[PDB]
């Protein structure tokens, strides 16, 4: 949960998140929860596929730069139709390019609060090392 | 000729302390931590010992020439001031130029 | 915090921020805090994903430079809807092309205010340096 | 401060200064001297950012071409709004490839008044120099 | 100072300075020095900038060939907003081909009015020169 | 001085000359001799500038072809205005390929009247030959 | 003087010569001698130009082939204006591709009356050969 209803709502407002997630009111009257926990699901799901390779899965803390890319990935996924020029479709684009980046190992996964995130251990893995006659006998 | 024979000495001395494995670099690319960084430096600096080690395809190791040559200058220069004191302290037709064997009356 | 709505106001007029924040009432009376301080939030996490892998996170103190780049990003933040040749985004995309120039080590982080950044100790690392029979023995 | 609110008078004349630079008067009446100071800082920061690798950053004397250089930037900050065909981003854009070029060792950077700008000691170092055996003994 | 107002009044035409020089007055009645200096001072820094490597910085003579691009330069300069179809930005561009060809090497500051300019001590750095054994002993 | 005014009323026709060059009477009636002087020294000042690093500088005699390039580059100069499309522009640009061809030593500079122009010396730098022992001792 | 007076006229009958020479009378009556001799002798300058690294300059004979170029390039000098499309202009662009094929060894100039060119001893250079040893001895 990278992202909540509260973090949809400052980002994009409460109209706009009630026009896209009220599907069975017209005129809209309530956001549904459901949906939008789906959506977030799924935007989580899409970045974890992203940041499985270089960081641990179940990240305790929640870096900002990943609430953003969360939040728009979240609102891309709560329209049913989306064109390829529509704006939302680019900011989605845009975020993915980001992700991207930090999963080629170009962009590094900033701090959550105060501490650093958790890498995985890939690159530390060696050999052993075998170096007898070299311990001071 | 002391002087001549420690410097190559301990020259020598150094050169066999370098030799064995290579000097291996790595490189890494922009948006790694520190903590990633130190961990890099470790297996770099393990790798010689350790036969086999894994890194990111982002990342490179290079191994680069150590100290290529051979220990022929060193013991030259050995040899010339051992040859000289020689010669210096009890003549250049016993020791240096050592007057072999043979015997007779 | 590399900038605050002061830096805001001032680069944009109050009457602009005033415009892009106020989402409640038609039309705007009032500046949203809460709206502004996610924004720059938000830039100060992209900013930081460009630069963590060549100085500290928590800097001490904040760039000229990177006060305009926070600035510039919160602003294109506050836009619910940003099409691809609103100037404003391409105001941001300058800005992008000047981090990720800082991250590639084309462009230097300048004086906060009379003294340097605090690069990170990735180059620093050697082995050791193994040099008996050198020491003046 | 590289340029100063006269220099930018003299190169854009001061009623252009004082219709970008006045926005709560319509008509313009006065010229606001802090919107033009942050401007300019915004435009020394830049200038820092691309010659820190090369010259000492708490430049003593300022160079004419970087007086050039930094009133063509303030002008183009002062414009809250700025398009791609505008001719004053295209003067912005030619004052940034001047800065990268003299960045990237293609152009230097001329006599302030009389005497040379500071270099940097980066090209200076070398390990020491080890050459007994040939002084002299 | 590479070139001076008299230079730009024969080359331009008096009529064409004032125009471009006279800010105030509506139509123009005078031509501005203080305007006409800094775009001539401006002028030599770019050329300056463009000639700092291979040439003295304080030259004690003006080439013809730097005459007229100073010239050509400090028109540019006179204009506040110059667009890219404009011929005399054409002819700027033009003028400042030729300077970065005689940058580059590729043409050579031509004689000033009989002798020749004088070229920095960039390319006679020399080693020394160790060459015992060989001074007829 | 490769060109005269006699050679640019020769080559354009007196009508020309006198339509480009006066400039402060409508319609003109005579032709001004200083800003005829000024195109042609500006013309020899550039074709030095492409000549320098094969010939001496002050030639004591002026190639035919020579000055068909200073006539038509002062021509090209008396034009305040010039835009890209104007025949004159594209004389002077192929004037400038041949005066470019010329430097990069795919042409020949031609005869004078009778006798060949005078190279410099850069090519006959050798450094002196050292052959003791061949010298029928 | 590789062509003539009577080699235009021939070539593009007397009225055009006429028409294009006589600058003073309209309509025209009278061939310039004058003009038509200062185009020819350009034609042969930069004729010159082209062939001077092959052949001796002042040849003694003409070249059936190079009359025809002499002429073309005159009557393209004798047009104050020449635009790129006119069919002259192409002609005269046919012609210099002519020239340089012969100066870059792909094309011969040709017989005069009955016998060769005299080419340059440019090829003919060799050392000198010493090979003594082999004179029969």
């Amino acid at each position: 949960s990278y992202c909540t209803l509260a973090d949809l709502i400052e980002q994009y407002s409460e109209q706009k998140i009630r026009e896209v997630s009220d599907r069975v009111n017209k005129p809209a009257t309530t956001i549904d929860t459901v949906i939008v926990d789906r959506a977030i699901a799924d935007a989580d799901s899409e970045i974890d596929l992203h940041l499985h390779g270089r960081y641990q899965l179940p990240l305790a803390s929640v870096p900002t730069a990943l609430k953003r890319i969360a939040c728009g990935l979240a609102y891309a996924n709560l329209h049913i139709v989306l064109k390829e020029e529509n704006p939302v479709y680019k900011t989605a684009e845009h975020l993915r390019k980001l992700l991207s980046g930090i999963a080629n190992g170009k962009l590094s996964l900033a701090l959550d609060a105060d501490g650093k995130p958790a890498p995985v251990a890939n690159t530390v893995q060696i050999s052993e090392g075998r170096n007898d006659w070299g311990a001071d006998w | 000729p002391y002087l001549f024979r420690h410097y190559a000495t301990s020259d020598l001395a150094e050169m066999l302390e370098i030799y064995g494995l290579p000097i291996r670099l790595g490189k890494y690319p922009p948006g790694t931590a520190d903590e990633e960084k130190a961990t890099l430096l470790r297996a770099v600096t393990g790798l010689g010992h350790a036969a086999a080690g894994i890194i990111p395809e982002t990342m490179a190791i290079d191994f680069q020439q150590a100290a290529q040559g051979s220990s022929d200058p060193f013991l030259a220069m050995m040899r010339q001031s051992e040859d000289a004191i020689s010669k210096a302290v009890l003549g250049g037709t016993l020791t240096s130029t050592t007057s072999q064997s043979g015997g007779g009356a």
